[PDB]
């Protein structure tokens, strides 16, 4: 049966039951840094155990009128266990990730979700001169959601929330480009990504540039009759895979 | 003292030439190259990626997430037309701003075939049967399932694989079509009727959802580049 | 591209008075179109706009109760409803389509609006 | 004296060039280089699948 | 609320002729001229602190920077007596600055 | 670059299902003509030599143009280099989010006569400099300055009524690539500026008239054109689509999809 994984990364276990197959990447897998590529010259941290495991964010509820959601991927984990620890004491780092879906249902239920993953993105500020401030861009492991109105140029520093345009000023509909895949209640129950580290150069700091966006958007809106559950949640649980990290100082 | 001629083009900018230059910063070493994932090395890859075509124009949709569900009910005749549009790429406001759309409006000439998935978006209790048609150019647009089934068509049933591919063939007179609004090179129509209803038990929603997807095959090909239309400026970005 | 405004009107103190500003030469479901009223004795002052394409106006602070802004996509048409007309709203009232970032490089010639008995 | 002889583009021709300059950020555009590698964007799936066979178990 | 100061001035055919206003505060050369005939046609002249439309003749001309900025015109010509007005796009809403008429010397 | 070719088909009935699918993959069919009807075998000469990355964007186009009056005030041009002030070449360069290549570049000088007072203007050919100053260097703040002199800047001069002015330049970068998109800020506090403002640091360039002014004056204007050569490009990116409000940022206003029609049945 190509409907169950199992997917075993330190000490924690996912377990699924039924699902779509699982998306690697542009083709690659996240390995370590090479010899050849490096620029740094001290020996770097792996660790390797303690850091490359599952952690859950919160969970977030799929109401009818609902529009989308946004996590900042280095982000998100910055208060999580002893990957948020090796974060601040060093000054470089890289890292691939393994995220994971996991949105269940009824067969009586009807609803369709497009989970991608977008590097570098971008998000334009409400009022057309300033930028957005870092409280509106990100939260930590909390879900910033969009809207299907727009925010009004009278808001000083705010993220433009229409949710037909996702935030950066293209088609939703053409998003389908980036790594992703859907959630189907109908015959899908989880959505599962392997991301490898995509920069521009060899190693990056973690806390002023978020290289991974992932989005969480509903195509076809949750739909059931009377009797049904109402409350349908969704959750997400990120693991860090092949991560490094160079510059050890003070703790900031 | 060798003696040249000079021909008609000498001190000429065209801007599409294919020359050497003396270059400014000479001995400059540049930075080592790096493995960044995802290479793409002709345009004719990203066009082969299938996205979301807005279907449903309806003048209060296109502000909205509702210009890319397709409405599917459980009727009481049979027979009905669910969507229907021409098959123009870079015309038709339909397929115009897609990713497909958005490649051939640098180009002018444009063959091959084009695919088109359809998810339906319903629930697991759900069934039905569609019939999803493409006629060439020369008579009307079908106005029956009677007129529709004797161009090209395939008949889907929905059930545990819940996608369905209709290729529109290569039919034309010419190898090349015109990205434009021509009548000399039409392609068609694509439309889609009820072979059955759909039929739902109790307490389950009636009305069900339809995504629609388009690409290009592996035999797509393209011309002649040009400036996009969609585009514009007035004064200089500041 | 031009913008044609209307002819000047005329109406009762407390009446209601509907102006329009047809647009042509470019496709009018992409940019806004904004409002700007010049009193007679005094210098020019913003109203509002309005996104044709999703229908969202956002007016000045001052003139959020009186005015309300509309168009249709179909015959490439803005209008402007003032309404509890004063002696203050009195006025030449122009169209502006606002180019990239704070510029308006196309305007209307004008609307005159009085009010009297 | 270097001279690479190439072929030229027919439809269905040798043509000649030289470069001058010593650094190799001046010489023509390639132009004649054509790969297509498009696996990495239709297929980005970890366990492949067969194209008659369905595509769930 | 961002105010812009603007009120009346005179000048001679084929002289230098410059018209200045204030910001309240800094609006970063976010400024745009506009230019009013007296039949009441309103045309941009000078997008920026100083960069020209297309269109507009080379006798207009911009400087200024931080709160104080100017508006130059060096051979005044019969065709620009009008009035000319300032607007700044820094802050949510716009405002325009009071009009400046130009009328000949004698 | 030969497209495939299709092959011929007959009237199949069996349980191998080519339609049926699942697009809640993320994998797109790779289904052909012949899986679903019967075709014939055609061969295609078809190729995808003009699709390619280096024929798409291996093409001049403006970027800039800055006026600088002779025997006046303020008679230089500057211009701090980006190309990130055109509606054409910023749509271009943004359907990738990573790009390495080199440059060619090309001006184009005009000139034009303003109205003087003196009688009898005749002027010999004019002479203009382009200089370009790189990121610290000093830089002129008139025209007859010191910093004129280029003992180690790069600079061209030009008499007007030859061949345009080219130059050739390597990536001069200090990462591995050209980055179109940057999500981050300059300070690690996270205030200050965000975006891409932070990683353009090109340098600037400076343009005036080499003579000194005769009789009359004279308006010049000099445009400038980019085209890459060596193009490697990574990570494709959507296409844009509402339109471009400023130069710094990424900031826009809402819009539709596409434009509306009558029904869904409209053809
Ligand atoms: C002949 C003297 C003048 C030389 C001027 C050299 C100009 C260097 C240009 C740098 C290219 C910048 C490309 C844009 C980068 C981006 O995409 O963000």
């Amino acid at each position: 049966s190509d409907r169950v994984r199992s997917i075993t990364l330190g000490n924690s276990t996912i377990t699924t039951q039924e699902c779509a197959n699982v998306v690697v990447g542009y083709g690659v897998w996240p390995e370590y840094l090479k010899d050849n590529e490096a620029t740094a010259e001290d020996q770097p941290t792996q660790p390797d155990v303690a850091t490359c495991r599952f952690y859950t964010l919160e969970s977030v509820q799929w109401m009818k009128n609902s529009a989308g959601w946004w996590w900042k991927l280095p982000d998100a984990l910055s208060q999580m266990g002893l990957f948020g620890q090796n974060m601040q004491y060093h000054y470089l780092g890289r890292t691939g990730y393994t995220i994971h879906v996991q949105c269940n249902a009824s067969k009586f239920h009807q609803g369709c979700l497009l989970v991608v993953c977008v590097p570098e993105a971008e998000m334009g500020c409400s009022n057309l001169n300033n930028t957005p401030e870092f409280s509106e861009l990100s939260g930590g492991d909390s879900a910033r959601m969009f809207t299907d109105t727009q925010v009004g140029e009278s808001n000083a520093k705010k993220v433009q929330t229409a949710v037909w345009n996702a935030g950066m000023g293209v088609g939703v509909g053409n998003l389908t480009i980036f790594p992703h895949q859907w959630i189907n209640l109908r015959t899908n129950n989880s959505a599962t990504l392997v991301m490898p580290y995509i920069n521009s150069v060899p190693m990056d700091n973690m806390f002023r540039h978020n290289n991974l966006t992932l989005m969480i958007i509903p195509f076809v809106p949750l739909n059931y009759s009377e009797g049904s559950s109402p409350y349908v949640p969704i959750t997400v649980t990120i693991a860090p895979m092949c991560a490094e990290y160079n510059g050890l100082r003070l703790a900031s | 003292g060798l003696p040249v001629m000079t021909t008609p083009g000498s001190t000429q900018f065209l801007t599409s030439d294919d020359f050497q230059s003396p270059s400014a910063m000479p001995q400059f070493d540049v930075t080592p190259e790096m493995q960044i994932p995802g290479r793409v090395n002709n345009l004719m890859e990203i066009a082969e990626v299938d996205s979301v075509v807005p279907v449903n124009n309806t003048e209060d949709n296109v502000s909205s997430l509702k210009a890319y569900q397709i409405p599917v009910q459980s009727n009481s005749d049979n027979g009905k037309q669910v969507f229907g549009f021409p098959l123009q790429p870079g015309a038709n406001n339909v397929l115009n701003r897609t990713l497909l759309g958005e490649i051939l409006n640098y180009y002018t000439h444009w063959s091959g075939s084009i695919k088109l998935t359809f998810m339906f978006c319903g629930s697991a209790m759900a069934t039905g049967k569609f019939l999803l048609a493409y006629s060439p150019p020369g008579a009307g647009v079908p106005k029956n399932r009677k007129d529709a089934m004797l161009g090209t068509h395939v008949i889907w049933d929905v059930g545990l694989q819940s996608s369905c591919v209709l290729c529109v063939p290569w039919i034309s007179q010419t190898h090349y079509r015109y990205v434009v609004e021509d009548e000399y090179t039409a392609a068609g129509y694509v439309t889609c009727w009820y072979q059955t209803n759909i039929v739902v038990p109790a307490d389950v929603q009636s009305s069900c959802d339809i995504l629609c997807f388009v690409s290009a095959c592996n035999d797509f090909s393209v011309r002649m580049l040009k400036d996009t239309p969609f585009i514009r400026q007035d004064t200089f970005y500041q | 591209v031009q913008l044609q405004q209307s002819a000047a009107e005329l109406a009762r103190p407390g009446a209601s008075v509907k102006m329009s500003c047809k647009a042509s030469g470019y496709t009018f479901t992409t940019y806004t179109m904004h409002w700007v009223k010049q009193r007679p004795g005094q210098g020019l002052e913003w109203i509002g706009y309005i996104n044709p394409s999703s229908r969202y106006t956002e007016y000045n602070q001052k003139f959020k109760d009186k005015t309300t802004l509309t168009a249709d996509k179909s015959s490439s048409t803005a209008y402007m409803q003032l309404s509890s007309l004063t002696f203050e709203d009195s006025a030449v009232y122009y169209c502006a389509r606002r180019s990239e970032a704070d510029r308006f490089v196309y305007w209307g010639q004008g609307t005159l609006v009085t009010v009297s008995a | 004296m270097g001279a690479q002889v190439s072929t030229q583009k027919t439809g269905a021709i040798h043509y000649t060039n030289i470069n001058y300059y010593k650094d190799a950020a001046s010489n023509s555009a390639n132009r004649q280089d054509f790969t297509q590698d498009p696996g990495k964007f239709t297929e980005p799936v970890k366990d492949i699948m067969v194209k008659t066979m369905p595509a769930l178990n | 609320d961002i105010q812009m100061t603007q009120s009346s001035l005179s000048a001679s055919l084929g002289d230098r002729v410059t018209i200045s206003c204030r910001a309240s505060q800094d609006i970063s050369n976010y400024l745009n001229w506009y230019q009013q005939k007296p039949d009441g046609s309103v045309k941009l002249l000078i997008y920026y602190t100083s960069t020209l439309h297309s269109g507009v003749p080379s006798r207009f001309s911009g400087s200024g920077s931080g709160t104080d900025y100017s508006l130059t015109i060096n051979s005044l010509e019969q065709e620009d007596i009008a009035t000319y007005f300032c607007q700044q796009g820094n802050t949510f809403p716009f405002t325009f600055g009071g009009g400046t008429k130009l009328e000949i010397r004698r | 670059a030969r497209v495939a070719d299709t092959i011929s088909s007959r009237p199949t009935n069996s349980e191998s299902i080519p339609a049926l699918t699942a697009a809640e993959t993320g994998h797109t069919s790779q289904v052909v003509p012949s899986d679903t009807m019967q075709t014939r075998h055609v061969k295609n000469y078809h190729s995808r030599s003009e699709s390619s990355i280096e024929n798409f964007l291996c093409r001049s186009a403006c970027v800039y143009y800055a006026t600088y009056t002779n025997n006046s005030k303020k008679g230089f041009a500057e211009w701090v280099i980006n190309t990130r002030q055109v509606a054409q070449l910023r749509r271009k360069l943004e359907l990738f989010t990573y790009l390495r290549f080199d440059l060619e570049l090309t001006f184009v000088i005009t000139s034009a006569q303003q109205p003087s007072t003196a009688s009898s203007v005749d002027a010999p050919v004019q002479t203009h400099q382009i200089m370009y100053v790189p990121p610290g260097g000093p830089v002129p703040t008139k025209v007859k300055d010191y910093a004129w002199q280029t003992s180690t800047n790069p600079s061209v001069f030009w008499t007007e009524g030859n061949a345009p002015p080219r130059m050739s330049i390597p990536f001069i970068s200090i990462g591995n690539a050209y980055s179109c998109f940057y999500d981050g800020w300059t300070q690690f506090s996270r205030n200050g500026v965000y975006g891409i403002n932070t990683l353009n640091n090109m340098g600037t360039l400076y343009m005036r008239h080499v003579n000194e002014a005769g009789q009359g004056p004279i308006k010049s204007t000099v445009r400038i054109y980019f085209k890459p050569k060596h193009v490697k490009a990574w990570v494709p990116r959507p296409p844009r689509l509402c339109q471009y409000e400023k130069q710094k940022n990424v900031n826009f206003s809402p819009i539709g999809v596409t434009t509306s029609r009558t029904d869904i049945i409209t053809t």
